[PDB]
DNA sequence: TGGAGAATCCCGGTGCCGAGGCCGCTCAATTGGTCGTAGACAGCTCTAGCACCGCTTAAACGCACGTACGCGCTGTCCCCCGCGTTTTAACCGCCAAGGGGATTACTCCCTAGTCTCCAGGCACGTGCCAGATATATACATCC
DNA sequence: GGATGTATATATCTGCACGTGCCTGGAGACTAGGGAGTAATCCCCTTGGCGGTTAAAACGCGGGGGACAGCGCGTACGTGCGTTTAAGCGGTGCTAGAGCTGTCTACGACCAATTGAGCGGCCTCGGCACCGGGATTCTCCA
């Protein structure tokens, strides 16, 4: 049972992702909000990926399931088949 | 000694991480997070490596776009520092 | 002879709100709502059949489309109502 | 031939199983359509219509009216979180908007 | 010609009052007119394409409904 | 007598959010629709339901945009909306 | 086994840039682009055929799907090569 | 019989007309598929492929590279307005972002 | 404004692994003929859309006061950036088990297709109940 | 404490729901064939483990800069009132053209034989990642 892996998305990783977004200065309460946003987004994609897995009667979540889940939410991903 | 002014290393990092294409989150903690999230839906579940790679690419792109909108919201309030209210404003205007 | 869901939404409305009527624009809205939800669920089931190399739409595909489309409690109660409907249709 | 019992009657439904089956067949969704798919789909549509009509009837009785107008449907959809999530990109004609004023604008 | 001025200042004021706006700048109205012109240009262009595909010279409500549904602005109540 | 600046605005907010009626006059919007459609095809006809559908969609879109504009004005500690708030709302929405 | 637009986009690349190659990931992304645009145009043409009560997808359906989906200059040019290719196919 | 001339060869195309035709038949789009529809669709797809590939080759040449990587495809799509409008809700994997530092963040 | 330390840009050498080309084959595109039906075209009709007129009246428009409020300036102090050192776990290489995804054979039940037939659903018609309107009183806000 | 917006209550009038005849589409009943379930197999590939190493995260500390509160000021919308104007409602009329029906014919589905283009497998070489050293910005402080 995996517990408390949201702290693995570290403050330097969120700082790097803000650097790619063009952010010069970052507050200290940004990281908890970014972790919550990431958890909500990953829950939304992973629920549809698991649903696509369970419809195919498989025990593995394939990349094409994640591509279908992301194409569902208008976030189509290029490079993992389709 | 030598100490740079606050902001120069930030702009150098902005140029460095906008010139590059590497994933900015470590792969093993993201993988553990994906298994922890997916264990709440179906237990005893496996993942392809390309599935976790697709999840990482999508999550990083979504967070980078969110931080761009957050920076726009921070500039709109006569600031250069991003705050959680900017994230909340960007997400409610997007409709999430 | 345009077909519509007018008498059926009449029947559901009188089944749950007996002393309550409905207007013409409201029934145009409800007909559009039923058609839109039908198109969403049928399109998601068509995609689900095409992804799994299947040429038929069964109760499993429409159930998965309901789970993909509807939010949590709505999806749970729609799954429960439809499973009750399929079991009653097969039992009779 | 025996008595013609409809597929909606033997399933205990009000929406037509046969019409839903016909629109599934000629809608170019799949090459084949199973027997339980129109029954399941008409049950789901009947449930969603029932939920909308429950909340719209409550909104109509809140405005002291016994006839459901589009404003009552709009209040019904947007006052529930799941129905607002399902109908987020949907504009209801003659529905208006809900009364919301931000707290910084009050005196 | 010059029919964008028919969307008057009190019309934009009423539209913002329905949106909850308490105070409105004087440069809001030209911006809102440009926004309305861009939105109407997109929907009308798509509806005209749907009309001329059907070899008709009359823009129906069905064309406007499909033009709005193409852009994720689905409208209930006009035959959808 | 004279009312304070803001109370008639709040009364209008409470009035127009309680109604469903179209806030734009019908004939100027119809003339604007026929002026815009002249660039795409010469000598076009319109059903009345088409112009009514266009007016309902345009009014709903403008009301939602003014809600996001009001959020953007409040985020910069203002009660007055400005064109930069409209531009920021359309930028975060993806329309610019 | 698996089918993809691998050799064709390479042929187009050597037609356009004869001294420029491609990688495998850029190949998969271009294949996904062709598949997604094909799905968009074919779905729009299916919807256009269903709206006008037609059971046939013709070149007119693809033409108005390109006009609906692609932006302005892209749509005008793509209509021009589509019409040119259909004219060359019918004439020979 | 005669020589088996490819439908793409008599249409002046590089994309396969027959594969677009089988994908239109088996994709559940209509009961009937016309003859000129796959020719038109293959021409449109080939034009869009060439439009992305020309700009991606230009972006690869501007970065002193021979082969095309997903960074060059991302730069080609995002630097063209019509391609960014077409591909706006699509993430290119290993593509990165455009270099864009805001004017109020630069030092004076 | 000059100059020191840090960072960035640029050129030559080395290896590696992934792109690019060649070959066998196989399955899927092509070719040729047949057939049934979808759609193109012609005719008609009657429906709704456009064009104009008159009035009356609500709403748009011009203008004046003035007050709140957007915006610029100043202080302060706390919070976050930069850098150094320690810790920790990510990452790479490798090595095994073993679940499970993918393929093949078969076999059966499920669904397309067709003929017949009757009952549900739709268009038409009517008459009656639910809101819209108008006016006086008191409740609720406003300054 | 006085002055206005607005529930609240009563009459009144007009523009959704029930009934019915036709009709057409769903249902009963039967056949045929092929799509998917099920069992078996096998081999990719996913997970779990160990160890070294080293790169990145975490903690601490100094300091500076920017977020935030306060304050003045000048101006630009809010509000109100008189004037103008054209939206809107009702009416008339006329012709485009949307929509339905009928006929015929071209065209796409379908089937069978043929054959060649594309895909898997394999081999090899050059584009490029990396490293090291020097030339050129480049930022900050005297």
């Amino acid at each position: 049972v995996l517990r408390d892996n949201i702290q693995g998305i570290t403050k330097p990783a969120i700082r790097r992702l803000a650097r790619r977004g063009g952010v010069k200065r970052i507050s200290g309460l940004i990281y908890e909000e970014t972790r919550g946003v990431l958890k909500v987004f990953l829950e939304n994609v992973i629920r549809d990926a698991v649903t696509y897995t369970e419809h195919a009667k498989r025990k593995t979540v394939t990349a094409m399931d994640v591509v279908y889940a992301l194409k569902r939410q208008g976030r189509t991903l290029y490079g993992f088949g389709g | 000694p030598h100490r740079y002014r606050p902001g120069t290393v930030a702009l150098r990092e902005i140029r460095r991480y906008q010139k590059s294409t590497e994933l900015l989150i470590r792969k093993l903690p993201f993988q553990r997070l994906v298994r922890e999230i997916a264990q709440d839906f179906k237990t005893d579940l496996r993942f392809q490596s390309s599935a976790v790679m697709a999840l990482q690419e999508a999550s990083e792109a979504y967070l980078v776009g969110l931080f761009e909108d957050t920076n726009l919201c921070a500039i709109h309030a006569k600031r250069v520092t991003i705050m959680p209210k900017d994230i909340q404003l960007a997400r409610r205007i997007r409709g999430e | 002879r345009k077909e519509s869901y007018a008498i059926y939404v009449y029947k559901v409305l009188k089944q749950v709100h007996p002393d309550t009527g409905i207007s013409s624009k409201a029934m145009s809205i409800m007909n559009s709502f039923v058609n839109d939800v039908f198109e969403r669920i049928a399109g998601e089931a068509s995609r689900l059949a095409h992804y799994n190399k299947r040429s038929t739409i069964t109760s499993r595909e429409i159930q998965t489309a309901v789970r993909l489309l509807l939010p949590g409690e709505l999806a749970k109660h729609a799954v429960s109502e439809g499973t009750k409907a399929v079991t009653k249709y097969t039992s009779a | 031939r025996a008595k013609a019992k409809t597929r909606s009657s033997r399933a205990g439904l009000q929406f037509p199983v046969g019409r839903v089956h016909r629109l599934l067949r000629k809608g170019n969704y799949a090459e084949r359509v199973g027997a339980g798919a129109p029954v399941y789909l008409a049950a789901v549509l009947e449930y969603l219509t029932a939920e909308i009509l429950e909340l719209a009837g409550n909104a109509a009785r809140d405005n002291k009216k016994t006839r459901i107008i589009p404003r009552h449907l709009q209040l019904a959809v947007r006052n529930d979180e799941e129905l607002n999530k399902l109908l987020g990109r949907v504009t209801i004609a003659q529905g208006g908007v809900l009364p919301n004023i931000q707290s910084v604008l009050l005196p």
